[PDB]
């Protein structure tokens, strides 16, 4: 019955911080959680569990898995990181920004490849940002000004549940006092998703033809739109002209994109034609692209490694004094394919589940270490499983929202007696490696 | 028959993973095909029956249902997870983003065959399936 | 604890010109006398100054991180790294422009600099700035929250509540741990949120019907009433267009009725920054010449106006200013990348690469303008050196700026290697100009100017008793300046030594250690206003996505603060 | 004064039924708010209707039209 | 006049042998060449630890000529920044062959991995295998990329052919895949086979000769004329399309210039 305000929900890009927890009398049981979506409710319900991992656990010859002390696990990982020739550390989607700084230091000492879930998720988007730029905005800007909203290839209803009710559509802002009723929502994707149910338009496009769709829109905008064919990407020219007229007349627009663009043919060229469209629309209106980042602090590795090495992802830290970045050559999946690794470290992700199984097969040839709070597929095919605190429930810190706005997450439960957090763990690994004098 | 395919999200799927990747909720949420009613009739797939989704980079036995989110004739959909990534092709096009949406696949109605659990799928792909 | 024996001293705050004085640092603070247990430094024949202070530099923040992401060509180009290859310190140095935090810290340490004032920060994005500051290595650092497009400061300067606006500025500063006030494109940046711009000083903001003049005057009244250390740092309007010297004079005439009242020593009331950007003349880029003469005539008249130059270093760079319209206009000029980051109820942003190459009349004249500004200054204490890093070039080109000032052979060389020399000399005045700023003058406008203007000359910027023990020793002798200007370049590029509060951190130009750093802020002590408390709560409930209890940087997310306290 | 029923089994906690209800929007979005009572609040991930005795609803259909995956049934007949 | 390299020890991982250029091999003793640096993983090898040398290099790179005769199919960075001379790879190859090259020529007798000829500025390449994607593509985050020289991929190309190309020529004797000449500004691309589509997107200026069949034409190109053109061959009577009307166009003296894509 000790109600705690302003907590952070640590799952989706929304980084919602309007969460209220009613912690038990002893400060270690969560009773009721208000204002959060279900996916979040379950995160907190799992964090407040009574039967949770407390010590590392090693793979014995028999194939079972027995516990070891933290110092022994740190010794194991340090010795292996030094003995290896090009270790790969992957993850960082779900960690505080101190967890993504400590890891950068550890792999600076080691000399391996450091990488995050950007490669497999919105890294194709960054590659377009490198090409064309990122005309964007914070989310309060679309809350308080947006007149048109476009969800191109995204599905907020199931990806980011309270995105619509917090930032985009339903809130009544300052210059949008009328709320939804003066917002025009356009949703583009081949399915008739729940976002399209809520929407007012829908451009059911053939899966994979978004490049042709964007080119049609941009010819319309550039002015001689009469040269369009009868239909484009399955969309009909009159509907194209309708949506384009709405976009032109928008007082302040905003485009959101997701897997529909970053996981189909022409991974980054879809995103950069979208960005070109936004830059073209800002000739006569105000339009701001914006990427639907997935995990809470998945924009955290981007900024932290931007300030540390200058490169958001796919870091080639093997020269030990100059880093390199080329996603086609230094990314986790391509290196796993070309068996270019020597050790895989699972930190803040589920590589076993969410990688292609050929890549997982290629990777498991080498040692495999997992730093997770709870059991998952990586912790089931790893060699040792080091527990760690959960961001936002057992430990606080900074996280980075969809739009690179830092939210400060709070602590609601003390972690089980013995369990440390990743910044302490990565720092101890780095200290032990320097002790081993490499 | 060529039957283009995508792999995407669902709230029940997110809920399931945060219950736990090894839970009955996760099994129920992810082992799912959400295809079109016209395609189900034309192929010969009984609603709520196992089916063999076999692409060039694998194979998986997955329950076949119909989804509210109306897939147009010629589209498939698995909620992302163990089962979908058993069949996702690894081609990246030198970008690091595998072909997670938009790969061809053939669908074969194969009832009377069980579904493979998440642990069984992954630990057997690696060669660790003790149980 | 340390003494620097027998080195030429240049302390403008004490009027010392080439004396063989001895500085006895004792536990971080300079003291007159220390016993014979202090390790000595034989600085014979070496020019000693104080630890330089930089007043305007964007070495952190969301703008800079957006640039670092958007521009990976910056680190790697044509096969080899333009940032050079080096690991002197315990970490890496990546980046030619917009260097990573570990390169900025080390490069300033090698420069001799010790304090850097990260100019613009959106107040909502304060944990970002304080996180990058924890990672910068040796330099002490403060950041200036931007209050010239805040909606709360549009309401209060509309309705004429000096007390309420002062209470709000104190609350903001106490939340974002800032040190002053920056007005970036007064009013116009918010009209950019709709897509427009305030092209003059008089036009109203959309829906607010307040003007740049009114907002600048209101913020000046607020600042001088609270007695904040640093004045109202001002950007200006009609940036980067020909003929805007008239508007620059119009905006500089806004201080004619104020006096700097504070317990700190500063004579400014407003600080007009990168003025070589505001000192253009003519109609377009084909009838474009320099108005630096007029700008510096006005500044040489007025004693409550201090400036700095934005000298362009003639290379490739990314330009980051908190105002949108200038960056968008630049993108439409050169057809290169463009990034825009609108903040909620606060500011704008814009990142655009740009090539200041030598083969353009426009870039040549832009280079000449800053030199004309600096060489027309009768009082150098009021005109400082920055480059608006990286807007006019990276800071690793400060010694190039100092070479250009101190050796007219350098300027003749650059003007001769320039392509349209005839056009540049016809449309400027720097070809026939003899002035070579002396070593005393350069120490003045590098160390004492910025410190005294920031109103913290007590601790930084001088070698007088009680100051903070930050000393920077250089190679060159003050008796005879080098014949070859490249010698000056190297001498200011690499320092013979550098001390940070008593601990030597650079030797021969090679990093040695990194003890720690401070992050200065302002600590206005004053009873709260129920009216501003209510207005802030209402505005966060209705308009801001973050919460009121999560807006203030937590007490544990700041790195060794050392506030500067105030009263009422 | 009608009766709304929320299917807890498919409610995702999206909170777009709370934000869109025009009786909820009375407190913070009106000049001189008249009544400050609220029909829905999302407790434990599902929308709970505090309007137990069916006194504040007005059968507007803004909440039924808002929920992305239809889950709110509006009853126009006396309970 | 020539150098012979023969792989003796197989490296378990990929060797970044950037040091293998005529520029580094010119005017060096055999022991020195054998001790030129070469990385592998996070370790640095000496390049005599994986090769056996037999030859005499010239005083100048324009004189010397390297011949690699082993399974160098896991070796990357061959030819990097090669200014003049000659290289031969009597096998296949991996990533960055000929990267940022300014002259000379590389005659890979086999395949090639991605990033072949990245930002090249002159010289020749004579691959007879199936080059992967990013052939001639500019480095990530750049706008002025390949600006001269010749690439001759005698097999199936891939994605991102001639991205942000500025000058020169990329000839693909086989066929291609999506995204040819995106963001480009000048030069030619001569594809002699089936192309999936997306050719010429974002183009500001340039030429893209195609002798196969576009299966997905972009909406941004319209047919304006049927012209005869002798491109790598003889009169093939192309029906040119004009410009990417989706993207802004640079204007010349008194005329707007379009990026015209040709077709069979
Ligand atoms: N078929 C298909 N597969 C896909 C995709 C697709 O589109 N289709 N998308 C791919 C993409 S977009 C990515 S993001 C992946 C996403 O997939 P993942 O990135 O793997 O996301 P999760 O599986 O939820 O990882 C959460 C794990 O991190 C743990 N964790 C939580 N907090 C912390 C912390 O603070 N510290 C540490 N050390 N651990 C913590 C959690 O307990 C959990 O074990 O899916 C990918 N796989
Ligand atoms: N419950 C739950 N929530 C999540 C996640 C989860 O796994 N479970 N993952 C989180 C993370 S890691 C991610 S990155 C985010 C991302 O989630 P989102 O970026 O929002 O994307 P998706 O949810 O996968 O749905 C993408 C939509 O694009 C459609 N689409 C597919 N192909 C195309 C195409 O070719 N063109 C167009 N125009 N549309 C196409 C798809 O049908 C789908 O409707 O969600 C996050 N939220
Ligand atoms: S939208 Fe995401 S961050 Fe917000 S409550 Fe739901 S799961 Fe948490
Ligand atoms: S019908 Fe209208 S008044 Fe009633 S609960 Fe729904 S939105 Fe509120
Ligand atoms: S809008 Fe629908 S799904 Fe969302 S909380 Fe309300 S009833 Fe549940
Ligand atoms: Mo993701
Ligand atoms: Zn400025
Ligand atoms: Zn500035």
């Amino acid at each position: 019955p000790k109600v705690i305000e302003n907590v952070g929900c640590p799952y989706c890009g929304c980084s919602c911080d309007d969460v209220r927890i009613t912690v038990s009398d002893d400060g270690k049981d969560i009773l009721e959680v208000e204002n959060v979506c279900a996916i979040g409710t379950e995160i907190f319900k799992h964090g407040c569990s009574k039967d949770r991992i407390r010590l590392p656990r090693m793979r014995q010859p028999d194939g079972s898995m027995k516990d070891i002390s933290y110092e022994e696990a740190i010794d194991w990982t340090a010795r292996h990181l030094l003995k290896a020739k090009k270790p790969l550390m992957y993850g960082f989607g779900s960690t505080n920004c101190e967890g993504q700084a400590a890891a950068a230091r550890v792999m600076e000492i080691a000399g391996g490849m450091l990488d995050n879930c950007a490669t497999i998720c919105h890294g194709p988007s960054f590659l377009a940002i490198f090409d064309n730029g990122y005309p964007s905005c914070t989310l309060g800007e679309v809350k308080n000004r947006a007149d048109v909203i476009v969800y191109w290839g995204s599905n907020p209803a199931h990806a980011h549940p309270r995105h619509m009710s917090r930032y985009s559509i339903f809130p009544r802002g300052f210059f949008t006092g009328k709320g939804q009723k003066k917002r025009t929502v356009i949703v583009i994707d081949p399915r008739f998703t729940d976002t399209a149910n809520v929407a007012d338009y829908h451009l059911q496009v053939k899966q994979g033809h978004d490049y042709e769709l964007f080119n049609a829109f941009r010819m319309v905008i550039h002015g001689h739109g009469k040269d369009l064919p009868d239909e484009v990407a399955g969309i009909k020219k009159e509907t194209i002209l309708e949506v384009a007229e709405i976009m032109k007349n928008a007082r302040f627009g905003t485009t959101f994109f997701g897997m529909g663009l970053t996981h189909t043919d022409g991974r980054n060229h879809n995103i950069d034609i979208a960005i070109s469209l936004t830059r073209d629309l800002n000739k006569i209106s105000k339009w701001t692209i914006m990427a639907m980042r997935g995990h809470y602090n998945i924009a955290g590795p981007g900024v932290v490694w931007s300030w540390t090495f200058g490169f958001p992802y796919c870091l080639d830290l093997t020269k030990q004094n100059h880093a390199h970045m080329n996603p086609g050559e230094t990314s986790s999946v391509d290196m796993a394919m070309r068996d270019e690794v020597d050790m895989f470290i699972n930190i803040g992700t589920d590589a076993a589940a969410h990688f292609p199984i050929p890549a997982v097969k290629q990777l498991k040839k080498h040692p495999w270490v997992t730093i997770d709070p709870s059991i998952n597929m990586a912790s089931e095919i790893s060699d040792l499983h080091i527990p760690v605190c959960i961001c936002g429930v057992d430990v606080g810190g900074i996280v980075y929202r969809m739009d690179n706005v830092p939210i400060q997450f709070r602590k609601v439960i003390e972690p089980p007696e013995g369990v440390m957090d990743d910044e302490t763990l990565l720092n101890k690994i780095a200290d032990r490696m320097e002790e081993l004098k490499a | 028959k060529t039957l283009n395919m995508i792999t995407q999200r669902a709230v029940e799927e997110g809920i399931a993973m945060e219950i736990g990747k090894t839970s009955r909720q996760y099994f129920d949420a992810c082992s799912i095909i959400e295809m079109n009613e016209q395609d189900m009739k034309e192929l010969g797939i009984m609603k709520n029956t196992n089916v063999r989704v076999k692409s060039e980079s694998g194979e998986v036995v997955v329950k076949a249902v119909v989804g509210r989110q109306t897939c147009y004739p010629g589209l498939c959909h698995i909620r992302q997870g163990v089962w979908a990534n058993q069949v996702v092709p690894p081609r990246t096009q030198s970008t690091g983003a595998p072909q997670y949406s938009g790969f061809p696949v053939t669908v074969e109605p194969v009832p009377n065959e069980r579904l493979k659990t998440a642990l069984e799928l992954v630990q057997g792909a690696v060669g660790m399936w003790k149980g | 604890e340390l003494l620097i024996k027998n080195g030429y001293i240049f302390d403008p705050i004490s009027g010392i010109k080439g004396d063989k004085a001895d500085i006895a640092i004792k536990d971080g603070k300079i003291v007159d006398k220390v016993s014979s247990k202090a390790q000595v430094i034989d600085a014979s024949g070496k020019t000693v100054m104080s630890g330089g202070v930089d007043i305007h530099t964007h070495v952190s923040g969301p703008k800079v991180n957006t640039g670092r992401m958007m521009r990976p060509e910056d680190k790697f180009f044509r096969g080899s790294y333009r940032g050079g290859i080096i690991k002197q310190g315990k970490r890496m140095e990546m980046g030619f422009s917009i260097p990573s935090t570990y390169k900025t810290g080390y490069a300033y340490a090698r420069m001799g600099y010790t304090f850097t004032n990260e100019a613009a920060m959106p107040p909502l994005l304060a944990p970002h700035v304080h996180e990058e500051f924890r990672d910068t290595p040796i330099l002490d650092q403060a950041a200036m929250p931007v209050f010239g497009n805040n909606w709360f400061c549009f309401e209060y300067i509309k309705n004429k509540e000096l007390e309420n606006n002062a209470a709000y500025v104190a609350w903001l500063l106490n939340a974002t741990k800032g040190i002053g006030i920056k007005v970036v494109n007064p009013g116009g940046t918010e009209a950019w949120a709709w897509g427009e711009n305030c092209t003059t000083i008089n036009d109203p903001v959309p829906y607010f019907d307040i003007t740049p003049a009114e907002i600048v005057k209101g913020l000046i009244e607020t600042n001088e009433y609270l007695g904040l250390p640093h004045s109202v740092h001002i950007h200006g309007n009609n940036l980067g267009n020909p003929g805007n010297y008239k508007d620059t004079l119009d905006t500089l005439r806004l201080a004619e009725s104020y006096k700097a009242k504070n317990k700190f020593g500063r004579e400014q009331v407003l600080h007009n920054t990168h003025i070589q950007f505001h000192s253009y003349k003519g109609t377009s880029w084909a009838d474009f010449e320099s108005g630096a003469k007029e700008i510096m005539d006005y500044v040489n008249a007025n004693k409550n106006i201090t400036c700095d130059i934005g000298q362009v270093t003639l290379d490739e760079t990314t330009t980051m200013t908190a105002d949108g319209p200038f960056e968008y206009h630049l993108n439409q000029l050169n057809h290169i990348k463009w990034a825009n980051v609108d903040v909620e109820l606060e500011t704008g942003s814009g990142v655009v690469p740009y090539i200041y190459d030598k083969n353009i009349k426009v870039c040549g004249i832009q280079w000449a303008i800053g030199l004309e500004l600096a060489l027309y200054a009768k009082d150098l204490m009021r005109v400082h050196i920055t480059t608006d890093h990286p807007n006019a070039g990276p800071f690793t080109r400060y010694p190039c700026v100092i070479k250009w000032l101190m050796s007219e052979k350098a300027r003749k060389a650059t003007l001769d290697t320039m392509k349209w020399k005839d056009k540049v000399i016809a449309a400027s005045n720097i070809a026939s100009m003899d002035r070579e700023l002396g070593l005393y003058e350069i120490a003045m406008m590098t160390r004492a100017g910025p410190a005294k203007a920031l109103g913290l000359a007590a601790i930084y910027g001088s070698l007088v008793k009680g100051a903070d023990g930050n000393v920077a020793i250089y190679n060159l002798d003050a008796n005879d300046l080098p014949s070859d200007p490249e010698l000056i370049e190297a001498a200011f590029q690499n320092t013979a030594y550098t001390i940070k509060e008593g601990v030597v951190v650079v030797k021969d130009g090679e990093i040695i250690a990194e003890p720690h750093k401070y992050t200065l802020w302002t600590k206005v002590n004053m009873p709260e206003n129920a009216q501003v408390m209510h207005d802030i709560k209402e505005k966060f409930t209705k308009n801001y996505t973050v919460n009121l209890e999560n807006y203030a940087v937590f007490d544990e997310h700041v790195h060794n603060p050392r506030a500067i306290e105030l009263d009422v | 004064a009608f009766a709304v029923h929320v299917n807890m089994e498919r409610c995702t906690g999206c909170n777009n039924c709370v934000v869109a209800c025009p009786v909820n929007a009375l407190e913070l979005n009106t000049v001189n708010p008249s009544s400050t009572d609220k029909i829905y609040k999302v407790i434990n991930g599902d929308a709970v209707i505090l309007d137990v005795k069916h006194e504040l609803c007005a059968g507007c259909g803004i909440c039924v039209d808002a929920c992305p995956y239809d889950v709110i049934q509006l009853s126009g007949q006396p309970p | 006049e020539t150098i012979t390299m023969t792989l003796v020890q197989e490296p378990e991982l990929f060797l970044e042998c950037y040091s293998v250029t005529p520029d580094l091999f010119a005017g060096k003793s055999l022991a020195e060449i054998a001790d030129l640096p070469a990385h592998e993983g996070k370790i640095q090898w000496k390049l005599g630890d994986f090769f056996k040398f037999e030859g005499k290099a010239g005083e100048t790179a324009a004189d010397t000529k390297i011949v690699v005769n082993g399974n160098v199919r896991r070796m990357k960075r061959f030819g990097q920044q090669m200014t003049a001379g000659e290289i031969i790879i009597n096998s296949d190859a991996d990533m960055y062959i000929g990267g940022w090259m300014k002259g000379g020529k590389i005659t890979v007798k086999g395949n090639a991995d991605s990033f072949l000829g990245i930002a090249m500025e002159g010289g020749e390449i004579l691959i007879e295998g199936d080059a992967q994607n990013h052939v001639g593509s500019a480095y990530r985050g750049d706008w002025r990329g390949m600006s001269g020289g010749l690439i001759r991929v005698k097999g199936k190309a891939g994605n991102d052919i001639g991205t942000a190309m500025t000058g020169g020529t990329i000839i693909i004797e086989g066929d291609a895949f999506i995204h040819v000449l995106t963001h480009a500004e000048g030069g030619t691309v001569i594809i002699k086979g089936d192309v999936e589509g997306r050719v010429g997107g974002q183009m500001v200026k340039g030429d893209a000769y195609i002798l196969g069949n576009l299966l997905y034409p972009l909406p941004g190109f319209k047919k304006v004329a049927t012209v005869e053109k002798e491109v790598d061959g003889a009169t093939y009577t192309f029906d040119q399309f004009i410009g990417d009307l989706g993207e802004r166009k640079e204007k010349k003296k008194g005329e707007i210039i379009y990026g015209n894509i040709f077709l069979k």
